[PDB]
């Protein structure tokens, strides 16, 4: 677009940090000895209730 | 920003003409009437275009044609002080570490990491905010 | 991987102080013996009995039960063919519920050993169960379902 | 009673024979055969809710109930007839007995507790970790009729604690000390769980030393 | 130090009855400056030598790196200008970026520390957040040759 | 030829079953037709290489052709609406909610295996005075006089004043052919009759689908309070024999676990079955005496253990 | 756990059931109930003695047959009764975590585990030697008593040992 | 100063017969006793005593961020290495002074 | 423009002229600047050499011994790298 940076840059910095830890903290169910989610990546209600 | 606008309110008439059928044919035609669940989420789709366009609108009536906008339209007359763009910044990191706790907290279900992940989020929040105004040190 | 094929919840013994033995089609629950003991031994000559519940696997059944006795003579009062796809209770453990409260055939295939042996608690006393199938060594515990303890007498300070 | 037994029934059949079959034999690598554990184990692990699990790992965790009282009645009832077993204790009108089981005394239960029970719990009754993705939960949570009768049954990689070992008053002593240590407010300012040294360097390293620091950032100068 | 006196709870020995061989708890670990040390007994594995007729258990393990560790820590002057040259009076700070190698040093030995002391809570840390005690036991016996080395590269190139 | 063009459908054994096989046939036929012509395209426009005859002259450069936009956008709408129609009419017979059906089967589903009731039989030609039990749905309405407080609470329920945990909406039969880990279950039903399934979950959603049904439903825990029409009928089943069937949504761990056979049967085998089930007698007991193997023939009910590397 | 009167008292295998643990202590005859003051030192004494406490535990006789025995310590066992050393193995601390189910004793101050199952051996943490194992009987009336000494000593290990 | 003036070191077993009930008829040394004193019979002695544990706390780790300071802004050189070795012995004697004065109370 | 440059003279002493260079290390003259690349080699052998010792002990499981071998070969598989490339002059 010609643009020489994103509107709100340093946010666009915070989405992909957001992004690497959100993903981190979801992927690391697996070092827990239960495991990961087990319900499927739809998770459908009463399976996923506690 | 005649078109940004238009954009908006296209989508905005689209999602309220889904939102209409959907609650009519769902009133009739379902098993329990109103589904209450695509019904509501449909109508604030459509209130969340209609606030978009509606303030995008309110932009281009108060706006004069801007270069962006403008078909034939040179550079030299956009040319000009751009604005403020925020250079380097480390606050970012920290603030998705900050909520990344938080969150941690929330899952597994513990008050005082929830506690201090909030304030982590308030005081990384505070310093991404506060970066480009803080002044320098009185001494 | 906590989860995996080897998982503890998984291979997990029920608490009970009862022996599991599933050799043979009929799988043998919850086998101890009730020998209320008042000394070192529980005499040879005292008859105790000896509880268990046979649950039969093959809906296809094994419900003889012909012997099932080994050194102490067990005796299986009231038998009766039950395990077919089912459960045969042989005895009442300590807080058995009495679902019936009625003479349905008598008692529901008590079995009775007359030691001839001394026997105490803690020790594991071979039996050998035997159905049509097949017979299996079971190694019974003693269990001392529900009784309270027993009075140990107060210590004269020396 | 016979609609108990029946209602028990109807309520396991459609719970967990796929775990334990319809003659409460243990499903071979699946679960445990539930003959002789008894309408104490029943209660106990349904009322906690820890029992219909829905997943074989290190360790069973602890969930909201799937059944109400009536209903777990029904399975232990159930599971006493079929196995037979240790009971839930019960007060004078029939329900399950909770202010009955908090003894009298609890310096003797905290003895008690700290003896058997602390030895994986806590000095008061927090949880602690084990050998291998196991855990002791904390006792916060539990009321005076599930702390019996987790001692009364071995739940998992917890000691069977038997009545002949620990004789009602004992139990209902170390209930009483669980309750007590559970509700007893922390004197001396915000308990920061149960865990002194752990969370207690924490708490200095974050409040204390960020309070110093930035006080030192704020009397002093950049340069 | 008066507010945290007033609002936090340390030590709460009343909670904690008194010591007796037989009873005990899961916690079971020493304040934060000592923790490191735990945290060593913990991680290092069970390594003991049986010479002729005797023992050395694994405690002498631990004994020799805290030896170890003071006497690095006490002799890091000499050692430093042993290894660079510097025998000039220097009474201008260095900044830790203009510093890198000792910069890279003192973040290493500083994730050292931390692992030590996460190692020696590890037992809470798995109770709470759910990791097994023998992986937090093991991410402390890797992590305690491998998270050095990496924050070593990581402070050295931030740093630069 | 009509086998490999269904792209592995089973051939049905009911009307509805035949009736969506052969719209998938017509479907697929459409879609590989589409899908030639546009990778005949695809392969076709790849003959315009770059040829070294192409001297300093770009392509024609056009673009922006309108009539042919409005043709390739008018007719995928005129193909998507001949297969909507198609669809409606097959959609039609999904569900026709004949008030008469012939056997009505209480479908259960709890987690990780089945329970069949047969909650009503009447037979068009005139048999099966059978009916359903229902004494059994006991209600957990939590309607204390007080809770904890000392008055006022009254509470009654968390939900239309009863408590998560009522089991109300499950059905309850006679004649169960409950399914245990080590024993597929077999739901028999009688041949050339109208079976009803009235479908509900004990705990979580899961999914009942018969392969050769070519249709499955979600059996979920409330449909009726979920909005959800979980009771479905099959007009007639022509072939008998052991059909499989399978759990088609998650269950938990052991989803993979939940298979079980729908044996049609002759009319007169269901007549002696259900006479056989009366009288106490489990459901492979009733087979081996309508002489029908007791066991599920299309699946076994494999191993309980969790895997073949762990030590027995 | 009264507090001061009769704070040990004699036991008997039935008190203990499968999958059970009780931390038990050497009492003698002589050291009666702590009612005379002569006693309430010999019960502190035996209270307070760092090698004193030992775990028995009582193994399941399903899983009796998985258990491995040291040399000199098959016959320790009474039956199903297992006695082995609270005291870790490593420093000293008593080793309390009993997990049934796996048959594992944990120490709590460094997170050693030993497999009770077989002879008590470490098979995690810190620790490197198998807990010392108490020989136990039943003597006249039924009461567990030692059958013995342990055959090693007992704490944690020092420089004179293993000879 | 104000701790010691209430504290008695002592492995002489007494029974509590205090105040705090949860431990009463106890087996205890003479320092958990004059510990639960302090923390319970006298006044604000459980405000001191942890005031105390906190400003040892703090002590161990402003000792710590003192020495990261210094070391990673090379204070320690040549005019200062006999100041760097004697606060590393400083730091020393802190945490093992600060082990002995949680081990005090005997708990 | 409310700031004055700075200027520092700071006593130096190794003369940095075998070693790193300002050009790699914007501040070598500042600092300790430069390790020795064979103190890493080493470093990295020795930590990949202790986590396959660590395999030698108490612990039934191998999970643990799979990650340590896993560990130890990505250190020395960098090593190696870092090693063959420094000696053809980093090369590929
Ligand atoms: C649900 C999750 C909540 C998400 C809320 C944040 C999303 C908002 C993003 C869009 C807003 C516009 C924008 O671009 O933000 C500018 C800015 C991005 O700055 P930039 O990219 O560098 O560009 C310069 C700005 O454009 C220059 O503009 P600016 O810097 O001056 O921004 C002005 C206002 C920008 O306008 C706003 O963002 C409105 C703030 C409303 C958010 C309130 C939170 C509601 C959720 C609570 C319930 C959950 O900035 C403020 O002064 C007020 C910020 C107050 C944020 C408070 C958040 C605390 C959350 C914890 C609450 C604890 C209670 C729960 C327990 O974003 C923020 O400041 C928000 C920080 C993100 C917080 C995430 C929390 C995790
Ligand atoms: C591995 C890679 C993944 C790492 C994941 C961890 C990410 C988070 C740690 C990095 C955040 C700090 C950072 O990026 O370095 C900035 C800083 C360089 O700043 P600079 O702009 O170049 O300074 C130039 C002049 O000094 C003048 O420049 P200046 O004008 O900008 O001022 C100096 C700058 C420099 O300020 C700082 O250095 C503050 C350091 C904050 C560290 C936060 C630790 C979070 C724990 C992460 C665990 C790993 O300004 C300030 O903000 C001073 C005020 C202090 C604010 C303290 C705020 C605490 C926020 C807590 C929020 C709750 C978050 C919990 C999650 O880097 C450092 O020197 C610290 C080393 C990195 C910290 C390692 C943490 C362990
Ligand atoms: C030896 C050793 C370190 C072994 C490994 C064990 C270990 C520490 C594992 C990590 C723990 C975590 C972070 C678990 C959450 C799940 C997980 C691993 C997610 C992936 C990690 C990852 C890379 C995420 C990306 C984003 C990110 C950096 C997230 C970090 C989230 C967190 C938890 C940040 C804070 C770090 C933190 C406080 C960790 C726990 C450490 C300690 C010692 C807490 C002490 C403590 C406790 C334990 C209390 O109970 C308590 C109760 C009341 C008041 C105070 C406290 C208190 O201070
Ligand atoms: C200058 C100093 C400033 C210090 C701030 C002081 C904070 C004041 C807190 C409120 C007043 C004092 C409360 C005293 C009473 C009290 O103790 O408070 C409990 C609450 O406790 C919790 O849950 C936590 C709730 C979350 C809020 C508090 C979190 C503050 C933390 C973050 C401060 C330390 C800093 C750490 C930073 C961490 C980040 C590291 C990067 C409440 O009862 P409850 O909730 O039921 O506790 C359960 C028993 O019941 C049950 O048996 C038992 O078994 C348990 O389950 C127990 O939890
Ligand atoms: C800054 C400190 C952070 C640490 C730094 C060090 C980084 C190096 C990580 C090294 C990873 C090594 C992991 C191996 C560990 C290991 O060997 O143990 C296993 C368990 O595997 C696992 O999950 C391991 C997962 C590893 C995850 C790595 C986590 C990285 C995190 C901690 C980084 C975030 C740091 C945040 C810092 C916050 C700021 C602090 C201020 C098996 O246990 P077990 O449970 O007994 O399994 C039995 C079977 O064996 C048996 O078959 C079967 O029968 C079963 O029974 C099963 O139980
Ligand atoms: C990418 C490819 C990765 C590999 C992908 C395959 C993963 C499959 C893992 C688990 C599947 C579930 C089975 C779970 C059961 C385990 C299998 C088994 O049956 O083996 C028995 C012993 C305990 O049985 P035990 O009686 O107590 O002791 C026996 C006495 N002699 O476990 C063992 O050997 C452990 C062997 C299992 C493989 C190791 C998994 C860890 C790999 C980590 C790699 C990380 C690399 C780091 C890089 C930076
Ligand atoms: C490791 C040895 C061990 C000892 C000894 C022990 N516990 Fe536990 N405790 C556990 C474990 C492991 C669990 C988890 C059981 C489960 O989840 O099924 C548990 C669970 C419990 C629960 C259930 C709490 C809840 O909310 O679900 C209570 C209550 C409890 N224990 C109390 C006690 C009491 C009272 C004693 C008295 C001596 C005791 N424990 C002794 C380890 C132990
Ligand atoms: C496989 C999933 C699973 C299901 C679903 C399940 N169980 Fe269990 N059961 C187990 C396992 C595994 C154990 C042993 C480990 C544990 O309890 O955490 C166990 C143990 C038990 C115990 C304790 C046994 C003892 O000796 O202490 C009782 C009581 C019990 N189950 C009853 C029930 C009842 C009642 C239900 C239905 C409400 C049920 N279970 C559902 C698998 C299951
Ligand atoms: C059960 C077995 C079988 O599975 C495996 O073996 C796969 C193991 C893959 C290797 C995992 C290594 C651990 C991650 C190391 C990340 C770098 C850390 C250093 C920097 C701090 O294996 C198991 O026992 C468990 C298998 C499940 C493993 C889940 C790992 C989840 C990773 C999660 C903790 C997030 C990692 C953070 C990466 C950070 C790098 C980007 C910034
Ligand atoms: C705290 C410091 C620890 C100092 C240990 C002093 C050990 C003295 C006794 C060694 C011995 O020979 O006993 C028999 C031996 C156990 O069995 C063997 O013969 C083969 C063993 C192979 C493993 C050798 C590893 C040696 C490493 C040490 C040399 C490094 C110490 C640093
Ligand atoms: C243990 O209880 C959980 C076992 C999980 C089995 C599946 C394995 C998943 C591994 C995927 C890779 C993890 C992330 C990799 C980061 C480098
Ligand atoms: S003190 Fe028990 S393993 Fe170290
Ligand atoms: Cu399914
Ligand atoms: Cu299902």
């Amino acid at each position: 677009i010609g643009a020489p940076d994103v509107a709100f840059p340093r946010l666009n910095a915070l989405s992909f940090w957001l992004f690497l830890f959100g993903a981190l903290i979801a992927i690391a169910g697996f070092i827990t000895p239960g495991g990961a989610a087990d319900f499927g990546w739809t998770a459908y209600s009463p399976l996923t209730d506690a | 920003m005649h078109i940004e606008a238009r954009l908006f309110e296209i989508l905005t008439a689209f999602f309220a003409l889904a939102a209409v059928v959907y609650a009519v044919l769902t009133a009739m035609f379902a098993t329990g009437g109103v589904e209450w669940a695509g019904t509501t989420a449909l109508v604030l789709t459509t209130g969340l275009t209609l606030i978009t366009g509606t303030f995008f609108r309110f932009v281009a009536r108060r706006l004069d044609t801007r270069p962006e906008d403008y078909e034939d339209a040179e550079i030299s007359d956009g040319a000009g002080e751009l604005g403020f763009f925020a250079p380097h910044s480390w606050w970012p990191i920290l603030i998705s570490l900050s909520f990344s706790t938080a969150a941690v907290g929330a899952a597994l279900w513990l008050p005082w990491l929830i506690a201090a992940g909030v304030a982590f989020v308030i005081t990384s929040v505070c310093g991404l905010v506060f970066e480009y105004y803080w002044g320098p040190e009185k001494h | 991987c906590s989860a995996g094929q080897i998982s503890q919840t998984t291979t997990q013994e029920p608490a009970v102080n009862g022996v599991n033995a599933q050799a043979g089609q009929v799988s043998l629950r919850n086998v101890h013996l009730r020998a209320p003991q008042q000394t070192d031994y529980v005499e040879p000559g005292t008859t105790v009995e000896l509880l268990f519940v046979a649950a039969n696997d093959s809906t296809e059944s094994n419900k003889l039960k012909s012997i099932t006795s080994d050194v102490g003579e067990v005796t299986l009062t009231g038998d009766s063919t039950v395990p077919a796809d089912g459960v045969l209770i042989v005895g009442e453990p300590d807080g058995q519920i009495q679902a019936v409260e009625n003479a349905e055939a008598a008692d529901a295939v008590t079995a009775e050993v007359e030691l001839t042996k001394p026997i105490t608690n803690g020790l594991l006393y071979d039996f050998t169960f035997t159905f049509e199938d097949g017979e299996t060594t079971v190694a019974v515990p003693i269990s001392a379902g529900e009784q309270p303890r027993r009075p140990v007498p107060p210590a004269g300070p020396g | 009673q016979s609609a108990l037994l029946r209602t028990g029934k109807q309520l396991f059949e459609t719970s967990c024979v796929s775990c334990h079959g319809a003659n409460l034999q243990g499903v071979p690598d699946r679960g445990p055969s539930l003959i002789g554990t008894g309408e104490a184990a029943v209660y106990f692990q349904v009322s906690t809710g820890r029992m219909p699990a829905m997943r074989g790992e290190a360790q069973a965790p602890s969930k909201p109930p799937h059944f109400d009282e009536s209903q777990i009645d029904a399975l232990g009832a159930y599971v006493q007839a079929n196995g037979g077993g240790p009971t839930v204790p019960r007060d004078d009108h029939g329900a399950v007995a909770q202010e009955s089981l908090i003894g009298g005394d609890v310096a003797r239960g905290g003895d008690l507790f700290r003896l058997n029970c602390a030895s994986c719990h806590n000095f008061t009754g927090k949880g602690g970790a084990l050998s291998s993705g196991k855990y002791a939960p904390d006792l916060g949570d539990a009321n005076p009729a599930q702390i019996y009768t987790a001692m009364l049954t071995g739940p998992q990689n917890m000691p069977k604690f038997s009545d002949r070992q620990l004789t009602p008053d004992e139990k209902r002593d170390i209930v009483a000390y669980v309750r007590e240590s559970a509700e007893t407010p922390s004197y001396g300012g915000y308990g920061l769980g149960g865990f002194g040294p752990a969370p207690e360097g924490m708490a200095m390293w974050i409040i204390g030393m960020v309070a110093a620091i930035g006080v030192a950032m704020w009397i002093g100068s950049r340069a | 130090l008066g507010l945290m006196g007033g609002l936090l709870t340390i030590n709460p020995i009343w909670n904690l009855g008194p010591y007796k061989p037989s009873q005990v708890s899961a916690g079971s670990q020493p304040d934060f400056y000592m923790m490191w040390t735990d945290g060593l007994i913990r991680l290092w594995p069970a390594w003991e030598f049986y010479p002729f007729g005797h023992t050395i258990p694994q405690g002498v393990w631990v004994a020799v790196g805290m030896g170890l560790v003071f006497a690095l820590l006490i002799a890091y002057p000499f050692i430093e200008k042993k290894v660079t040259g510097d025998d000039a009076h220097h009474n201008l700070l260095q900044r830790p970026r203009d510093v890198p190698v000792r910069t890279a040093i003192g973040s290493m030995a500083i994730a050292l520390y931390l692992l030590l002391t996460f190692a020696c809570m590890n037992d809470i840390i798995a109770l709470k957040f759910h990791i097994s005690l023998n992986a937090t036991t093991w991410i402390g016996r890797i992590g305690m040759v491998v998270l050095p080395a990496i924050v070593y590269f990581v402070a050295y190139r931030w740093a630069i | 030829w009509s086998d490999a063009l269904a792209l592995g459908w089973p051939t049905g054994i009911t009307p509805e079953a035949k009736l969506n096989r052969e719209l998938w046939i017509g479907s697929v036929i459409a879609s590989f037709a589409v899908g030639a012509i546009v990778w005949g395209l695809i392969f076709w426009t790849s003959a315009f290489h770059r040829k070294k005859a192409t001297d300093t002259e770009l392509p024609r450069q056009f673009g922006y052709n309108m009539p042919l936009e409005l043709t390739l956008t008018v007719i995928p709408f005129l193909i998507i609406s001949v297969l909507f129609y198609f669809t409606v009419v097959v959609q039609e017979r999904m569900m026709h909610k004949d008030p008469n059906p012939e056997v009505v089967i209480d479908v259960t589903a709890f987690q990780w295996n089945w329970k069949f009731g047969y909650q009503k039989i009447a037979f068009a030609d005139g048999s099966f005075d059978y009916d359903g039990a229902d004494p059994e749905r006991k209600e957990a309405m939590t309607s204390r006089p007080e809770g904890k407080d000392e008055h006022g609470i009254e509470k009654v329920g968390p939900i239309r004043g009863m408590t998560p945990e009522d089991r109300t909406y499950l059905n309850f039969d006679k004649i169960e052919t409950l399914g245990t880990s080590s024993e597929i279950p077999v739901l028999v039903l009688p041949a050339g009759k109208r079976i009803e399934f009235v479908l509900n979950s004990a705990d979580v959603i899961h999914g009942f689908w018969v392969p050769e049904f070519l249709f499955k439903r979600d059996v979920l825990p409330e449909p009726k309070a979920n909005n959800s029409d979980n009771v479905f009928q099959v007009s007639e089943i022509q072939q008998t024999g052991a059909f499989v069937g399978r759990c088609t949504e998650m269950c938990g761990t052991f989803h993979a676990m939940m298979n079980f056979e729908v044996r049609v049967v002759e009319p007169n085998d269901f007549k002696a079955y259900i006479d056989q089930r009366n009288a106490g007698k489990t459901n492979a007991e009733a087979l081996a005496a309508i002489n029908q193997p007791p066991l599920a023939i299309t699946t076994e009910p494999f191993e309980s253990r969790r895997g073949e590397l762990v030590p027995q | 756990g009264r507090p001061g009167e009769s704070p040990f008292v004699k036991m008997r295998p039935e008190d203990i059931d499968a999958g059970g643990m009780e931390t038990v202590f050497p009492w003698r005859e002589s050291d009666g109930d702590g009612t005379t003051v002569e006693s309430e030192h010999k019960l502190t004494e035996i209270a307070m003695g760092v090698r004193n406490p030992v775990m028995l535990i009582r193994i399941k006789p399903a899983d009796m047959h998985r258990v491995i025995k040291r040399k000199g310590q098959e016959s320790f066992n009474f039956g199903e009764l297992f006695a082995y050393t609270k005291v870790c193995s490593h420093l000293g601390c008593p080793s309390s975590l009993y997990e049934q189910q796996t048959y594992r004793i944990l120490c709590p101050c460094h997170q050693s585990q030993f497999d009770a199952l077989e002879f008590a051996k470490p098979i995690f943490g810190p620790a490197a030697r198998a807990l010392a194992q108490l020989p136990i009987t039943i003597d006249e009336d039924g009461y567990l008593v030692a059958n013995g000494d342990f055959v090693e000593p007992v704490g944690p290990a020092f420089w004179e040992r293993k000879s | 100063v104000w701790l010691t003036l209430f504290f008695d070191p002592s492995m002489a077993h007494v029974t509590y017969d205090g105040v705090y009930q949860p431990l009463r008829g106890v087996q205890m040394s003479r320092a958990y006793e004059t510990a639960l004193d302090i923390s319970f019979e006298v006044r604000g002695g459980l405000f001191v005593r942890q005031v105390h544990h906190w400003a040892a706390l703090m002590f161990a780790a402003s000792i710590m961020v003192h020495l990261a300071r210094i070391f990673f802004t090379g204070a320690f050189r040549r005019p200062r290495e006999a100041n760097w070795v004697i606060g590393s012995l400083l730091l020393i004697l802190a945490m093992f002074e600060g082990f002995f004065g949680y081990s005090l109370p005997d708990d | 423009m409310s700031s004055t440059q700075d200027r520092s003279q700071l006593d130096p002493e190794v003369e940095r002229h075998t070693g790193v260079d300002v050009e790699d290390v914007p501040s070598a003259e500042w600092g300790w600047s430069h390790m020795p690349i064979g103190v890493m080699h080493i470093g990295g052998l020795l930590s990949a050499a202790f986590l396959l010792v660590m395999m030698r002990g108490n612990h039934v499981g191998h999970v643990e011994d799979w990650f340590l071998i896993g560990f130890a070969a990505v250190i020395v598989a960098l090593v190696g790298r870092n090693w063959w490339l420094r000696r053809r002059g980093w090369i590929r």
